[PDB]
RNA sequence: GGUGAAAUUCUUGGAUUUAUUGAAGACUAACUACUGCGAAAGCAUUUGCCAAGGACGUUUUCAUUAAUCAAGAACGAAAGUUAGGGGAUCGAAGAUGAUCAGAUACCGUCGUAGUCUUAACCAUAAACUAUGCCGACUAGGGAUCGGGUGGUGUUUUUUUAAUGACCCACUCGGCACCUUACGAGAAAUCAAAGUCUUUGGGUUCUGGGGGGAGUAUGGUCGCAAGGCUGAAACUUAAAGGAAUUG
């Protein structure tokens, strides 16, 4: 079977998507690109659209340094923020199948709590 | 399931016969009469030693009680304050062949 | 005068339930309001399984699932309308859909 | 402006003997310099693989195993077991409601002497003809499946190296051992040691990590 | 207006007509 | 002049037969008659003096050495203490936080006595009135009353001059200003009441 | 014949100084004035005299204390932080 | 980074992301529900100690010992208050970036007191069920929690009973729900908000058009913020409740 085995840990907030590979070790990143170094919008650094244009660049140079196989971890913000999977973060993981790149064993590591910490806004909400 | 041990000093002071401190004890320890000493957890080492080396001589049992003698004299009912208790006659309380 | 019998959500019996914080706009409404919808996906979507078990390793697999559950303060939930105004009879129902 | 992915070398994964298949992958250093040594960046790694990739079985499709190289030799590196955890999927799927959850830990030294926290979960379930739609325990039930839980997890712990927990865990003779112990108390569906978290690690001796590793 | 702030405004005359009170002691 | 008590602990003479009297700085518990065990292989209680390497980390000690043998240096006002944060072995080194804050790496063989300082709470009770704080350095030193350096004249300070008692320029002096220069708020990195509450990062 | 309602013993402070620190000064001036309990004897015999130093009438045992107290606050939480790392180190 | 869109801000001193380890303080997720407990406020990680509690079971005991309560007393969310500790997070004030005709705001950044704790204060919340307590009576339904009873019920182990766990029936006591309307009501609705002009079981409390006002005054408690007690002159034809159609 072979291959060799990197880490592609997705971590899609609702500002920016993050594409980030590293080996079966989180030390030592092969390559790590985001959305909002594809377009120059500030609203547009989550679009899908850069979320697929970002995972090109790292399977090219997955390629390039020679990762064949990724396992992928995918995250949103976590801890008190979101909870809920950024819009870049399924692009992104179809860009890396479909760049060739081959997949499997992917998990959603995104931070939870055990309850913590008092999250922003104050009681009355943000309202709008 | 269990009986304390208050619980059972209680009985052996209205059913038993004791008698209360160092020089009475001692008094005691000589002549043979004590079946148990219970000895204050804060009296001095010395005082624990010296009653130690008159029990182990005269195959005496010695029960380390858990407290100060503020509490084992409360323990034995008693107002004032006791650093040791000597078990003459057991009465209706089965301290001696207890657990302790 | 009195809109729902059931006030807001159901208490009946305690008196204080610690709150939750809205998960759109951050607000606090007691746990025993607070609309709540359980959330469940596939982490690859819909279109993606194809081109997931094409370039993924191993014969089948698996796909994980994403669960998730959701707290609206009624503020939310009316505005996102996962709920929505119903009649003065149909509000009774406690029904799902 | 160096491109930096040629300097690097490349070192192959040795997972410990009580596992299956014990090439787990590659990875990369920067290649050993005057006052660099690449073993240094290369020690303190860890690695989590899934144990179905270690077992080779997808009957362990959850059940992540971290690893942790503590030698380098010749382009191979070795490394020991630092840990079990349930991939939060898994986890959360179990979790359902209308059912008591029980959670349970310890922590306990081991033979050889490494001190570890370990984690069991189970949840009550209805049985045959049961038509009440919870089953939630009493909590006098809670208290009696707790106390046993953690009697066995300290007993199994207690006698063992890190490799006969090791070796005990995927067959899951844990899981199996409190179904027995708690069915004389209440249902309780699934079960599992969920996690177990390396605390204290005893002095080095290459001896058993060798033990472990090479011969085979 | 609101009556929690119609309540704070009375509530700060009280306390301007507590301290002219006590100018004369 | 010392808040806190000295206990007076007796040793035998090692090399001759003969008693040797000790003062050490009161522990906070320590009492007559307590048996107090010193060097590195003494047991963890309180009151006994043990190097800082032979301690865990969290463990709390009071006039600990500055370097090893100096009978200490660290740490021995009224109810003050030292802890220790780590150990490093690449040579012998112990860091520890100094009741200043600050974080200091000094050698393991550096002796400390286990626990705090007593007297305890001195400085929380109001010296109420002038006569205490008389009393109080009377058996210090002549530091008693102050006058206040605008109070005086040209020649007597640079608070000096009047028409208004005025300092007139910035009472934050130069470092590297010339002794006669230097009063008011000397290395002052900032002034003002800070609000900011962290004694350390 | 309750005399005092504020003050107590502080009365001897008359009118000055001002009550908040004539409040604050009562506080620890019962403590250092105060009868406690020794741990050797089993007696409340023991009395302050020089702040830091409190020992007993009966027994004669005198122990390093707090100042206007016995035992300090943050030494009793020393106590047994100490016993808790020493534990950890015998077992 | 952050937003609807930006900006203030942070970054080749490597910001953001990744990894290994550690520090602090708070919180106690999912399980978590028309479920539990407490007089109320309130109460959710484990284990140990400390005294407490309802209901149930009872051919046990005492024998009217009680019900409700001016005065009087305990407890009392949050904010706030006094000393000390703590100070991660959020975050009144303040300071900022924007929006805007203005924008002291709503949205963004920074952040003081605070948020936590010890020992003291304070005694208020739409402290709500906007519904006093004790007692009796009047109607149907199925779930659920705690206890008990009844079974040649079921499922459990070497089938051995047990204990468990489940199922069916019964019954006390609970948190609730559903139908009904004999009855009640201005109606909304109510299983009490019924058994009230055919008006009476016992008892505590409060209201008497709207304003002025919970103000003024005196008294009292409180460190203070304040609480409790609490007027009148004058003013005015409506204010208000529920339902209905636009
Ligand atoms: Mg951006
Ligand atoms: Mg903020
Ligand atoms: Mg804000
Ligand atoms: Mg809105
Ligand atoms: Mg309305
Ligand atoms: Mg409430
Ligand atoms: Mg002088
Ligand atoms: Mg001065
Ligand atoms: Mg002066
Ligand atoms: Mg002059
Ligand atoms: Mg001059
Ligand atoms: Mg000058
Ligand atoms: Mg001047
Ligand atoms: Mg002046
Ligand atoms: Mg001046
Ligand atoms: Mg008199
Ligand atoms: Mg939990
Ligand atoms: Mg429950
Ligand atoms: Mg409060
Ligand atoms: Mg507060
Ligand atoms: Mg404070
Ligand atoms: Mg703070
Ligand atoms: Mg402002
Ligand atoms: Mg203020
Ligand atoms: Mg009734
Ligand atoms: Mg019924
Ligand atoms: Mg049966
Ligand atoms: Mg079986
Ligand atoms: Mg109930
Ligand atoms: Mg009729
Ligand atoms: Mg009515
Ligand atoms: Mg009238
Ligand atoms: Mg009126
Ligand atoms: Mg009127
Ligand atoms: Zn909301
Ligand atoms: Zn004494």
């Amino acid at each position: 079977n072979s291959q060799v085995f990197g880490v592609a840990r997705i971590y899609a907030s609702f500002n920016d998507t993050f594409v980030h590979v590293t080996d079966l070790s989180g030390k030592e990143t092969i390559a790590r690109v985001t959305g909002g170094m594809k377009v120059k919008a500030d609203r547009d650094e989550s679009s899908p659209y850069a979320a697929m244009l970002a995972a090109q660049d790292v399977a090219a140079k997955c390629k390039e340094v020679g990762i064949t196989a990724v396992h992928v971890k995918i995250r949103a913000t976590g801890g008190t923020r979101t909870k809920t999977p950024g819009p870049g973060g399924q692009a992104a993981l179809r860009a890396l199948a479909r760049s060739g790149l081959r997949i499997g064993r992917i998990e959603d590591v995104t931070p939870v709590p055990s309850d913590s910490t008092r999250k922003k806004g104050g009681r009355r909400g943000r309202r709008l | 399931s269990q009986e304390s041990i208050n619980q059972k000093l209680a009985l052996v002071i209205k059913s038993g016969k004791y008698t209360l401190g160092y020089k009475s004890t001692v008094k005691s320890l000589r002549q043979g009469k004590s079946k148990l000493i219970i000895i204050a957890a804060n009296t001095p080492v010395l005082r624990k030693s010296e009653l130690e080396y008159y029990a182990m001589l005269s195959k005496t049992k010695v029960y380390y009680f858990q407290g100060g003698n503020n509490e084992l004299g409360t323990a034995v009912g008693k107002l004032f304050r006791v650093g040791v208790v000597s078990i003459l006659e057991a009465g209706d309380s089965d301290i001696l062949t207890t657990l302790a | 005068p009195k809109k729902r019998a059931s006030n807001g959500r159901n208490k009946k019996g305690r008196g204080h339930v610690k709150p939750v914080r809205c998960v759109n706009c951050s607000k606090s409404i007691p746990k025993d309001k607070a609309i709540k919808r359980m959330a469940i996906r596939n982490i690859v979507e819909a279109a993606a399984v194809r081109d997931l078990s094409e370039a993924s390793v191993y014969p089948e697999y698996a796909l994980p699932k994403t669960y998730n559950k959701l707290h609206y303060c009624v503020s939310c939930a009316i505005h996102a309308r996962i709920v929505r105004v119903r009649s003065r009879e149909d509000r009774k129902n406690r029904a799902p859909p | 402006v160096v491109d930096p992915f040629t300097r690097k070398e490349w070192f192959d994964i040795k997972a410990p003997s009580t596992f299956e298949n014990r090439n787990v992958g590659k990875t990369l250093v920067n290649k050993s310099t005057g006052l660099k040594s690449a073993s240094d960046a290369l020690k303190g790694r860890v690695v989590e693989v899934c144990l179905a990739d270690l077992q080779g079985s997808e009957d362990h499709s959850f059940r992540k195993i971290k690893l942790r190289v503590d030698e380098v030799q010749g382009k191979n590196l070795l490394t020991n077991f630092h840990g079990m955890d349930f991939t939060t999927d898994k986890l959360r799927s179990m979790v359902r409601k209308w059912q008591t959850l029980i959670e349970a830990n310890v922590t306990v030294k081991t033979s050889d002497d490494y001190v570890l926290r370990i984690f069991a979960i189970a949840f009550t379930r209805k049985q045959a003809n049961q038509v009440k739609r919870h089953s939630y325990a009493q909590s006098s039930h809670i208290r009696a499946i707790r106390k046993v839980i953690s009697e066995i997890l300290t007993k199994e712990v207690q006698g063992s190296t890190l490799a006969q927990l090791t070796s005990k865990l995927i067959p899951e003779v844990i899981n199996k051992e409190i179904e027995n112990a708690t069915k004389d108390i209440f249902p309780l569906q699934n079960i599992h040691v969920r996690k177990v978290k390396l605390l204290k690690q005893p002095k080095f001796d290459v001896g058993a990590l060798m033990a472990l590793h090479g011969e085979g | 207006m609101r009556a929690k702030w119609r309540k704070k405004r009375t509530r700060r005359l009280k306390r301007k007509r507590r301290k002219v009170r006590a100018r004369s002691k | 002049g010392r808040g806190a008590p000295l206990a007076k602990v007796v040793f035998r003479d090692p090399y001759k037969y003969r008693l040797r009297e000790e003062i050490f700085i009161a522990n906070e518990g320590v009492h007559t008659g307590q048996f107090i065990y010193a060097g590195k292989k003494a047991s963890l209680n309180v009151g006994n003096v043990l190097p800082l390497g032979s301690v865990p980390e969290g463990t709390i000690v009071s006039n600990v050495e500055e370097k090893p043998g100096d009978r200490g240096a660290l740490a021995r006002a009224s109810g003050n203490y030292v802890i220790i944060i780590g150990h490093n072995p690449d040579e012998n080194k112990t860091r520890v936080r100094l009741p200043s804050g600050a974080k200091k790496v000094i050698s393991s063989d550096a002796r400390g006595v286990i626990g705090v300082i007593a007297g305890g709470g001195r400085v929380d009770k109001p010296l109420l009135k002038a006569g205490r704080a008389f009393h109080k350095y009377r058996l210090k030193r002549n530091s008693w009353p102050k006058t206040r350096g605008v109070a005086m004249n040209p020649v007597d300070h640079p608070h000096g001059g009047g028409n208004h008692q005025h300092i007139g320029k910035a009472s934050t002096i130069s470092r590297g200003a010339v002794s006669g220069q230097k009063a008011g708020l000397i290395a002052a990195r900032r002034t003002g009441l800070l609000r900011g509450s962290q004694k350390t990062q | 014949a309750k005399r005092t309602k504020k003050v107590g013993i502080t009365g001897k402070y008359g009118v000055r100084y001002g009550s908040s620190l004539r409040r604050q000064v009562k506080k620890l001036e019962i403590q250092q004035h105060a009868r406690y309990d020794c741990s050797f004897c089993g007696k409340k015999t023991v009395k302050r005299g020089a702040a830091g130093i409190w020992t007993c009438s009966c027994c004669k045992k005198t122990v390093a204390g707090g100042a206007y107290t016995v035992s300090t606050a943050a030494a009793a939480t020393v106590r047994s932080t100490i016993r808790r790392l020493r534990e950890m180190v015998e077992a």
